[PDB]
């Protein structure tokens, strides 16, 4: 009942350029930022 | 391998240079240790990174028989008032056959305290004043 | 924040606090049963 | 609860007397999911955002990290463009050793809240 | 069972890889921590709640007798300014016969401190530096 | 009446489930707390207030000579990146006949610490690793 199931990811961060018109979705990638330790604590 | 020659911990030589302090009679806590910090991995449980950072040496503390030379100890460290000097510092172990067997040094020595003699009329013992070092790193 | 800097003058340890807020994505583009009770 | 409405059908039927036949009710909803989710984006150029991008996330490792990155894609898209449908989790099995990568989308029509996975019969 | 085998902490061995650190002489310390974090559940009395978090492993403190191949583990200590080798250790107990009873590793290393030897003109015994060792996890 | 004489410090019986972690040799610490709350009644000298709040228990240090089934324990306390287990254990003082005098049942068991064997070249002794555990009820 899983997917990968067994594995350990990198949390990446993911820049966007911003939308130009009449769009809200962000446009294509310009930067792909890969961690180099995961956050102790993450607070929302 | 002549069987081997290994250290001991009677026979030394410990000294300091620059002003008349002479020859000591015992050395302890000669240390050097390195400051990590533990940053914990959030999705990977199991275990703390033990990341290496920097190296703190650590104080000496000499003691020696008390000998009317103990006037030069007394003005060296009164000296930081005036302008001090940091002359270099040497500890040794030896074995018995007088060979050499690690001969450490210090780069830059600085007086710390001077816990004096312990005077009692009751304990049979000999005044012995202990001279704290500060430290500045090894020689090669 | 930066500590431990490397000689010759390269940091080598460095803390960073992101603060991240969320922006909105809106703009998305009743027939009803009759029973006993 | 919510109207569903009627209209034609992806594989269309000429029908029982003729002309084209229409589809309405649960069974519609798959046929407006399966145009959704099969195309690409771009696909359409007059319509570009339209079309689910899982391609995009294609010979990428296994590793949830891509099966999470595709349940967002998913909702996204089911969501912006399908607003009749309710979105219930989607599901990311590899099954059939470590080299596909299944997806399992639970839906029900707003205030139905009758169950539903689409199965994408071939 | 032909009369079992049970460990003793006699005989052993003890090494570090890597840099010329040779074969030490005793160890102590070593241990697996894990925390918990104690939740208080307010409806009920009569016990705290206990839940696992994360696994932490202490240090390791490793002594051996004063030799010329000290000179190694100072070079080592001191090359975290051009950068540290790490190497992977190895904890073992045996029993006379020099037989295995369980052998343990160390992942990665780390030099945390090192006591030098207690120069004292009076005590008897071997001048027994100490090297402190920074840990990962157990090799499998 | 006869000579119902209590418990020993010496005939016992120390196990746990689950896990083949098998039965130990030696208890500390067994012992169950509560946190009474001092309030100072104002008006009145005298006393202060003793109020009763919640219960907990503390945990336990449970010793056996090393054996090579240290593998289990080990691998259980590293089992709990991928889940753990709290099987149910027991503690019970036995006089010389190996009657029952007050069988204690922890309720469900979660590992702490694992101090391992001290080895040591001189020290003549038998190595005794130290297995904590987390205290969670007492069963009845």
């Amino acid at each position: 009942s899983k997917g990968a199931g067994k594995s350990l990811v990198r949390a990446n961060l993911a820049i966007h350029e911003p939308p130009t018109g009449k769009s809200t979705s962000p446009g294509g990638l310009i930067k792909r930022f890969p961690f180099e330790f995961n956050p102790a604590q993450l607070s929302i | 391998m002549t069987r081997k020659d290994p250290g001991s911990s009677i026979w030394f030589s410990l000294a300091i240079d620059g002003e008349s302090l002479g020859y000591f009679n015992g050395c302890e806590g000669l240390s050097t240790q390195v400051e990590v910090e533990q940053r914990q991995e959030g999705g990977n449980n199991g275990f703390v990174w033990q990341l290496p950072t920097r190296v703190t040496y650590s104080n000496i503390r000499l003691t020696r028989p008390l000998t009317p030379d103990t006037a030069k100890v007394a003005k060296w460290i009164s000296s930081v008032q005036t302008g001090i000097q940091r002359p270099t510092a040497q500890i040794s172990a030896l074995r018995a056959d007088g060979s050499l067997v690690a001969r450490w040094g210090l780069i830059d020595v600085l007086p710390v305290s001077w816990q004096g003699p312990s005077l009692d009329p009751g304990s049979a013992s000999v005044a012995n004043e202990v001279l704290e070092i500060a430290h500045h790193g090894f020689t090669d | 924040q930066y500590t431990l800097f490397g000689t010759a003058g390269v940091p080598i340890r460095a803390t960073c606090q992101m603060g991240l807020v969320e922006i909105p994505g809106p703009t998305p583009n009743r027939v009803h049963r009759v029973v006993a009770g | 609860e919510q109207f569903v409405g009627s209209g034609w059908s992806f594989p269309l039927r000429i029908g029982p007397t003729g002309g084209i036949a229409l589809v309405s009710g649960e069974q519609e909803v798959e046929e407006a999911m399966r145009l959704i989710l099969a195309t690409a984006p771009g696909e359409r150029p007059m319509r570009p955002e339209f079309g689910c991008a899982i391609h995009d996330l294609v010979f990428a490792p296994v590793n949830e990290q891509t099966a999470g990155r595709i349940q967002h894609e998913v909702y996204v898209t089911l969501d912006r463009w399908e607003p009749r449908i309710e979105v219930h989790d989607v599901d990311v099995t590899t099954g059939e050793e470590q080299n596909v990568l299944f997806i399992d989308v639970r839906y029900s029509i707003r205030g139905t809240n009758n169950p539903r996975s689409l199965v994408f019969p071939f």
